[PDB]
């Protein structure tokens, strides 16, 4: 509901916006609802829209998802991989399931997240039952374990870890902080605050 | 059960109920007890006591056919409420043994339906409604003894009787009265 | 094991038991279900035997008029007499059937409520219909009181004005207003 | 539901509007839907502000209606008499229950209908029952009775027709086509279709 | 929802608005759902906006309404009595309930009605049950008793008849014709059709 | 059934239970138990087990009238729980013969109910009210020995009971034990 | 959920628009819901208002609709015809039930589909039982015969068909390719692709 | 639904509004739903920005409401009394529950209602049940004894009342006609009509 | 629920857009949804005024949808086809039943995907039972034969492989990586990414 | 459901904005709806961009919220602390669980409530049953155990409390008066009223 717009002196003139224009304006995308098929597509709108508008700078991606489809997640990630401009990726609070992944997809260097930030990974469920022929089930669970393969695969990739480590230990939920999260090589840096009240 | 026990304490006294809507269900059962009692005994009379908004058309003429095919003699006891199907089972009692208790209400009104599909499935079913409209009409003449133009006029609309005015239409032969008992 | 149904359940055990003692309950809203029993109940009693009365207690907030109506003429047209006890409640068509006992032989226990009021009812469809549907309440009304006057021994005007709306008695109220006849005690 | 705007060139300026706007622009309203009390409000809120913004000007009523609240059928009525301005009415369609009414009040010689119009009359329904004590419910049927045989003088009125056969054809629904209608005197003409060709 | 909106020529400018501002613009309050208390405060912020404006010139109500909450129709009359401009109140279908009230509330000499108008006159219910101690209904119920009372020598006040009397002829369900509403006292005059060709009468 | 013959066993030693909400349908099978009991022998007691949340008013008017109308004596027993009409039935047993077992509870409190119509209708309810209530007080206080005035007042929202207090207050003769 | 709009450069002036809209601005009225009564409206007021926009210029009329309501069918159609200027209808997809008779509906010459369009016709049907009294029921009967045979009516006037053909084809649902809809009647030209 | 907007004239220029922003033009602040947490906060905001816009002005309340959160309660309280400006309270129909504090929580003088308003004061309530353990429960209801005795507090600060007699009072629901809720306290003054006639 | 917008200075003014729009600024239509009719008349219209401001330029065609109406996907596919401009069709993320159909239709050497595309293949399903009388029973199943051998012939046509080919290995789902969907010749090119490094 | 906007006049020209635009305008961040995932974006999203807008300015966060999510709470809490400017808290009302810790998480001497706000402390809670194996339950309690001795440690640290009391004192639901909170040091100051009397 309760989401104040505000207005930009200037000498050209005078505009309206939000938060989350005024963060757009900054090339900042910000990832907070679960990665569900329409939220994906408006992210990678947002990309292909923002690598349009000046190829070279970098786009700033803000993370707080508690998850989301791991059929979006690809297609997200294939995106930021592939513009021009480098990706930076903070994580504000929680980046779960496939937004621990994309977390982890930024650019190298550019990966990060707030002390008390919480990084949960885990392989992709399926609730909801799948009802069907055996045969149509089966070519189902082939499909699941290429995108779990997928998913760990990635992860590999990004984390300097091996895809058979990743597999061990994400059988199960596991869990994040920040500091871990870095060690495990998800991100770079963990940010300190910056608070004027510093020196 | 008890209720169960006490219908069937007068079942062996030849005593039916017809007490709900008639659907399928009850009508078959009816057809079952009328067959039954004529069975044990072809001779004695049969009576149905009728408290019924009415029904399924289809279901009441099952029992219709199993009165009138019965060897007994049937006799018919509206009362409270005997409408539409009820009024027409209440009509079909043997004559001479078709009675009303002196504030039952009678119901007389043609038939409801329903229609529905593709406009060739209407038609059809427009078709019956058509015969099923004389039928039950011609029947109702016959019952009562009054013209089949009259019945068709009377049934257009709800027409309501009182035992009285029921006796005088001709639905119902006599009306019953006081503790040493009546007739009209 | 042992001991089931001489009567199925045991609630159904006791209304047998007295059943047997020629005493009837009429206990909730008076449907064409609950009516029909009972009518069944009388005819059943009346055939057993003739000479004896018939105990009806009533607890009901009433009901359908016309399954009401096939009580009242069942016993009215009944050979034996018939006692009417209000225990609790007796409402509407519950008061009706109570006022309509044997006269002489209506009785009240001491805390129970009569409640007298009109009819109510519906009013459905096209405009023919519902005309006609209004004539039959002209005519179930004025016959109702016409009753409600005849037992109670009240003009109907009376009737009529005190129906209009709720209108409850305590026992010693209806016994002067000619609803019932005694009440019990001791 | 896809309604598409435009825009308007002039000298004067640049403006924007829909279809029923534009039609209002005409002096047009447009009567589409069930009519319930709401739809009447804004029904004789258009009226009423056609007539203010030009007293002299004819209304036009486009009627495409399934049927309504008799309720509301009598103040859109009134108020369609009531304005200084003519009332020039064209059953588009349907004109059912009471939009047949409105069909049938508009300023005589100005009530059309296209050719495959359909106009329904039908004596006040009420479905959905409704409960209550007797006394309260022959009030309702008296109410109900009124608004009938005012149902049936008011069409009698604008037809030249006899309240008493009114009340005789419509005891059950009574189905015209524009032809029909106009023998009725519902409606004064049957619309021609204008094709250039 | 298909309500048209259009725009005004002028040589100050050009500016949009549908039916009910124009209305508005008028001074025409329109009062047409149920008066419930939502609807209540959006008549009553109208009405004391319309004063504000400007407090000499007329104010009309508009009525269509069958019926609402004896809760809001007193804030209403209150207010509609209260500002300093007159009140015309007009009814063009219905006038139920408490908008009957609120039309015989006008100020005097300014009541009107549509020929065909229907006023209809009834005490206050309370559909719902309303569950409770007996404390807390015996407080409840005394409250509709005064609640009713009210309603009743209000309308007395405005039609000119004995309060008494009111009660009597709403006890039960009262339906008035607008020439019977006239006659009851509930409005002034009956609007005559104003139609350029029926003027020839 | 296995329940119902249990309670049929005991029906058959005097015994009826008061269980559940006090409707229609539960004091109709009461009073039957106490018309059946009184005709079968009319000299012994009827013993009367209450648990019971309460329920209606007019329903459990008609098992105390059945009760005080009985010839023979009727012994109520406090297991668990005796509020509203729970507490009323069970003070409403034989003088001498009412008893509660050591942990039960009670609960006094005035008559619950509704509003419905017109005003005119909600008028009469109301006036109903007033009847109801004041009967409801003058039988507790008959009952309890306490006066009316304190009747009223403590009734007026939920007032709970130990046994100890219950027997000291006057809704019970007896607390059983052991 | 999500239809772009755009802008349109030009010396008077910069305006916004949709795809509709623009299509609108182009005397293209998009048919693609179910032919409910409000829809029908919808129509009906484009008709009319681009009749009065411009009397002499033609009107297309796209039309991907899965059916709709006989109702509303007959309006919709008399207006097509009604109106002053020439009507143009276009299949893009589907046209069924009453989008097919109007596609039919289109002035001669100027009646088109796309190759893979598909249309089905079919007799009124009623789903939803309607209940009654006998009376009122063979009254619905009736009404719903004579709408039947009006369809059917309709159809053979625009096709050049028999009316008592057109109701043995239609006796069942009926379904047609483009190219079999052109030897029926409903169209007179199959439009070819036009890419380069 | 239907709450028409208008234009106000001027040399400075041509604004739109409506009747709720021209009365929070004046100072009017409109308090008219369920005091629920939302409308609570919606009502601070607007008692901070007038304070804010202009401090000295007096801010009005306009009340009719037919009641609400206790939580919500002293946060508007709080705040009313916080502000630099003098708050003039108004009620217009109904003031219930936690709206009828308010009223009274007006600076004094200036409280007020029409003739035929209508105050009603009761105990907080607490409808659906909250479950959990004992220990839970008693802290629940120690709160819930917190929370009333600070109403009964604050409404006897403001009636110039005894805290007992409003506790004595309020156990049940009291109703106070505008007369009644003057005498009691509440209000300082009872609105004259002010019609031209 | 949130998306952006922006707004792009120039010297000739300055205008707001969103991603999509500025997507359609650039001649990109977004396809993501589930291809319900809705949608797909959303599509045609987009590619029929496309084609319209512009004829020669290309339109891009953005897929990442979960599958779709085969009723629908004919009408957008003979749109695609139908329009004087070159269609560029891009798998972003999936492209399933229809959809991929669709990417597949794209005019050839112009058929991408993202490199963790996904490209799904099925026969035309029906959840819900559809009712009725054999006859319309018979005459619906033959309707989807029919449906089905299309969508079989034109996947034929596009990707170069003989239909009965397609008919054996879409009997049952059947999913392609980019890789494979290229070999199978339902795109042409897999999008390498064009990072800076 | 009604909140107005109004007008503010100046030199440079005219604006429309509503209560909590303006508020905004001042720096002023409302919290006040239940701490969901959905609004703590928001919050962070206005901070994040008021750092932006001017670093050096304080920001004020007006509290009044039941409480939210303690997946949420870490976020806003990181983002409060991160960002350039000095955060001011006020509790208005009500600062429940979640809104408790950020209460006191302001930055030192700028915590502070209105008389009579209310402060609610608890261990998270988890209502909604967690279904699964003994496995992934286990790891969930960790988890949650974790999200515990967190949410007292950063009490601790900003109530100058040692992290052990803070356990021992919120196993079961506390409440604080301003007066207590203040005590307990989660806030600075108890905001004295301002009235010009």
């Amino acid at each position: 509901y309760i989401l104040p717009s505000f207005i930009e002196h200037s000498s050209f003139g005078v505009k309206e916006s939000n938060p989350y224009n005024k963060l757009f304006e900054e090339r900042i995308i910000f990832l907070g609802v679960q990665v569900d098929d329409a939220s994906a597509n408006d992210i990678m709108a947002q990309l292909l829209v923002l690598e349009s508008l000046d190829p070279d700078r970098d786009i700033t991606m803000y993370i707080n998802s508690p998850g989301g489809g791991f059929t979006s997640l690809m297609a997200i990630y294939d995106t930021m991989q592939y513009v021009r401009a480098d990706i930076q990726t903070v994580c504000l609070g929680q980046a779960a399931s496939a937004a621990a992944v994309l977390l982890a997809a930024g650019t190298p260097g550019k990966r990060m997240a707030l002390p008390n930030a919480r990084v949960l990974i885990h392989q992709p469920s399926l609730s909801g039952v799948i009802q069907g022929q055996f045969s149509d089930l089966e070519i189902q669970a082939a499909e699941i374990e290429r995108m779990r393969t997928l998913m760990e695969t990635t992860l590999a990739r990004h984390t300097g870890k091996d895809a058979g480590v990743i597999r061990k230990d994400t059988d199960r939920d596991k869990i994040l902080t920040a500091e871990e999260a870095k060690d495990y090589g998800i991100i770079d840096t963990v940010l300190e605050y910056r608070k004027l009240s510093a020196q | 059960s008890l209720t169960d026990s006490v219908y069937e304490r007068l079942l062996s006294e030849r005593i039916i109920f017809l007490g709900s809507e008639v659907n399928d269900e009850i009508a078959n059962r009816l057809c079952a007890q009328i067959l039954l009692l004529a069975a044990e005994d072809a001779s004695k009379d049969i009576s149905l006591y009728i408290n019924s908004p009415g029904g399924s058309i289809s279901a009441g003429m099952a029992i219709y056919d199993t009165m009138v095919l019965a060897p007994c003699d049937i006799a018919t006891y509206a009362m409270g409420m005997a409408a539409s199907m009820g009024e027409f089972l209440l009509a079909a009692g043997t004559k001479g043994k078709r009675y009303a208790l002196p504030h039952a209400r009678i119901l007389m009104h043609q038939p409801l339906g329903g229609v529905t599909g593709s406009a060739a499935d209407i038609a059809i079913q427009a078709e019956q409604f058509a015969v099923i409209k004389k039928e039950m009409f011609r029947l109702n003449a016959e019952f009562t003894g009054q013209p089949i133009e009259r019945i068709e006029a009377d049934s257009d609309r709800d027409r309501w009787f009182t035992a009285a005015e029921a006796l005088e239409y001709g639905f119902v032969d006599h009306i019953i009265t006081r503790a040493h008992v009546n007739g009209e």
